[PDB]
């Protein structure tokens, strides 16, 4: 008989560019003629919320609203409420979100990993990890670029954060992206981007090709006598 | 053809022949036609990995007719032994060098 | 340095078997067409689960333990330079790679 | 209140030479007489569980019901019952652990991927990690060592088993250690071994250093001799 | 490698073409970090010759022989609003263009 | 590696359409020409403003997402030999190429 709230996450914010906020409506039964609104701090309203769900097997109703706010208030910390009055709940329950602004900010750290050299001699499938480490947020956004364009979100795999043993308050993730060998043996450059909190500028980025593990020379010499 | 000696292990087989030449008298020609095929980028002690890279290539034609050498043939197998904790007991188990070849 | 050539003929409709020896090793069976541009071998089908994306869907394998050999058959040929495809074993494919084949699909 | 079904780990059937299923209750309140037991698929009683263990620090107790079942009955996928019962809930509390039968046995794959070169340029550490993928469903624990003295999980962490982009049901999982640079800088040879079931001699082994890694300067001699012979 | 024949400032220019409207920003960051806008300097949009409507830049980061010498990396960052992600950026260091010197050395008595 | 081979009659008030996959999206779709001297290929035109000179106001671009599909078409043909026209995409030409086709102009 509760009503969660999801912020909306920095992942989904920086793509989006657009911040929308809702509260799950659990447990509570399934009729209709509900309360639903989004009272800031200052009680203003916001956009019209729809997409209301259907009946559950577990007789529950999810009366989800959508609202578009914009962004730089969400800086600034303000909270968020969201007032619910259904049938089986009159008294009506205040909802609160907000963001924290209370975590330290450390930069993340960028590492592209070519696939093994003797991945490079089965031929089936090459594989280039990008490795995350050294940042303070448990939010991260990890994409792919080939040839300038996004690629697929089922191709590259991105697993949660996890902390360091040795570093407290930092976590590491890492991205993996299957690709074919031939693609790769021909000259491809595959680029793994990143968006991050504590990062200077908003994005970094960093790439590799074939045309990098090459020896920088050799010293072959056939004494013969 | 004459070069019984394709011992693969220092991979060398220098065959000889004999030119039937342009039919003109017995101005003919023998050859000796090496190719030794340098790992380059394996191990000095080749049955342990621990062992710095091999620089230097040392090729006799003498050994290499019937010993330490650089490849891996697939009709032998090498094989090394690996220890680890999981705690405090530390028992040896058995890893192949070359699956495929000697797999169980 | 075995060269069983055969010279199965196949259209659209048509399906082209190629049979390998199968070493009964079980560690990996493969085929791979060479690449004549790169001048490499490129792996088709294997022991993993792995496929061509424009192959996906229309060659399987067939194992045969009772007789020990293996079967890469097509069931849709689309008009490919069919290059040379080349049996093998093993994780490395080129040092693997046991009997090449080579035949054409039009006629 | 929570009760855990942790099955034996492969590393430990394979390892411990004893297997052994265990039922581990926490989040619960500090009290005693918490009749925690194992039974089979008939509703036969398994051998008990010894070393009751102290509590939490955090004020929660915690207790483990172990039973001993041989290697082939843990391959027939027996369901196993671990049952908690206590004043705190009027219902005991099932666990249910057996082995689904229904998933291919795939060899695992083991990759090692030294730091990168821009990663020595920082000069205060070196991540190496091994790469585990393309394996049966079957979750598998790792192990490290050094110069032949293997190490303490203390310093390097593997990653839970996700599913693969384009396979059906392999998994992968990583691993990765952060140490002092200067010691990878001065040799110090680094081997990430693991042990699946889909292995032949059920353990695979790589071993990586500044040799194997990327050797960016030869000067490979081949001095033949005795050219006549 | 004319300029580095003198060993006293190197230059690098960062180049950008094809790009409208005529607003864009540039920074030069070192092993991730930013650098004062006093080291590099940035010019203004002028047209393209061939191209109408379509402007270009220009940027030069002044480091001393012996920094480019060692091998350290810069990095040039691009701000612009037809961007995908709105920034971009490229690497550079002693390594970017040197190929594989096969140093040979025949001998025989 | 693809040879999809389209060719026509061509003079010099005939008009020419050549049919590329569209890559979809926006990646640089551009038309090349192979350079028989150089032995590689050289463009003509590509997604930006570029025209070669000789062919400055006679070639012209329309791409179809309703049907996917992108047409060169070029308005007066003359004694430029149909050699090879390359459908190509992404920045590097080279690497982006696939309807390897040729045409007469003659006859
Ligand atoms: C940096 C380095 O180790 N260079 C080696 C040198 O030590 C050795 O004397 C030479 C020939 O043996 O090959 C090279
Ligand atoms: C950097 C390096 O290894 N340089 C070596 C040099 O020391 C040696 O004298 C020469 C002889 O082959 O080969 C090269
Ligand atoms: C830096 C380096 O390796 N230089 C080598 C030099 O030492 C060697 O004696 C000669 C023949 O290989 O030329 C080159």
């Amino acid at each position: 008989i509760r009503v969660f709230a999801i912020p909306p996450s920095f992942a989904s914010i920086f793509l989006t560019k657009s911040t929308k906020l809702t509260c799950l409506v659990t447990d509570l039964t399934t009729y209709d003629s509900v309360t639903i609104s989004w009272t800031r701090q200052n009680g203003e309203a916001v956009k019209t919320h729809t997409n209301i769900s259907e009946s559950h097997p577990n007789a529950t109703f999810s009366a989800v609203g959508e609202a578009s706010i914009c962004e730089d208030d969400w800086n600034s910390g303000e909270r968020f409420t969201c007032t619910v009055t259904h049938t089986d709940l009159p008294s009506p329950l205040k909802q609160t979100i907000s963001r924290p602004k209370g975590v330290a900010l450390h930069r993340p750290d960028v590492y592209l990993l070519p696939p093994a050299r003797e991945q490079l001699n089965l031929r089936e499938s090459a594989t280039i990890t990008c490795l995350v480490t050294g940042f303070s947020p448990a939010d991260v956004f990890v994409q792919w670029m080939q040839r300038g364009q996004p690629l697929s979100p089922e191709k590259y795999v991105t697993s949660a954060p996890m902390p360091e043993p040795q570093a407290p308050g930092r976590y590491f993730a890492h991205s993996i992206l299957t690709v074919s060998e031939e693609e790769w043996n021909t000259g491809e450059t595959y680029t793994c981007v990143v968006a991050h909190e504590a990062l200077p500028n908003r994005v970094t980025e960093r790439t590799v090709d074939k045309s990098t593990g090459k020896p920088t020379l050799y010293n072959v010499s056939l004494v013969m006598s | 053809r004459i070069v019984l000696v394709d011992n693969k292990c220092k991979c060398a087989r220098i065959t000889s022949r004999i030119i039937r030449s342009s039919e003109d008298p017995n101005e003919d020609i023998v050859e000796r036609n090496i190719r030794i095929i340098v790992p380059l980028n394996n191990r000095e002690n080749i049955s342990d990995p621990t062992s710095p890279l091999r620089t230097r290539f040392v090729y006799h034609l003498s050994d290499l007719c019937k010993e330490t050498c650089y490849t891996y043939d697939r009709n032998k197998c090498y094989t090394a032994v690996v220890p680890l904790v999981y705690g405090g007991e530390t028992k040896m188990v058995e890893t192949a060098l070359t699956p495929d070849a000697c797999y169980p | 340095r075995i060269l069983p050539e055969v010279k199965v003929e196949g259209e659209l409709g048509g399906s082209v078997t190629i049979k390998c020896p199968l070493p009964e090793m079980h560690v990996r069976i493969y085929l791979c067409r060479e690449m004549a541009g790169s001048g490499t071998c490129g792996t088709v089908v294997s022991t993993t689960n792995f496929i061509k994306a424009e192959y996906k869907g229309r060659v399987t394998l067939k194992q045969y333990p009772r007789k020990n050999l293996f079967l890469v058959e097509v069931t849709q040929l689309t008009e490919s330079d069919s290059g040379v495809y080349a049996c093998g074993a093993g994780m490395n494919t080129d040092r693997g790679k046991t009997q090449k084949v080579t035949l054409n699909v039009h006629s």
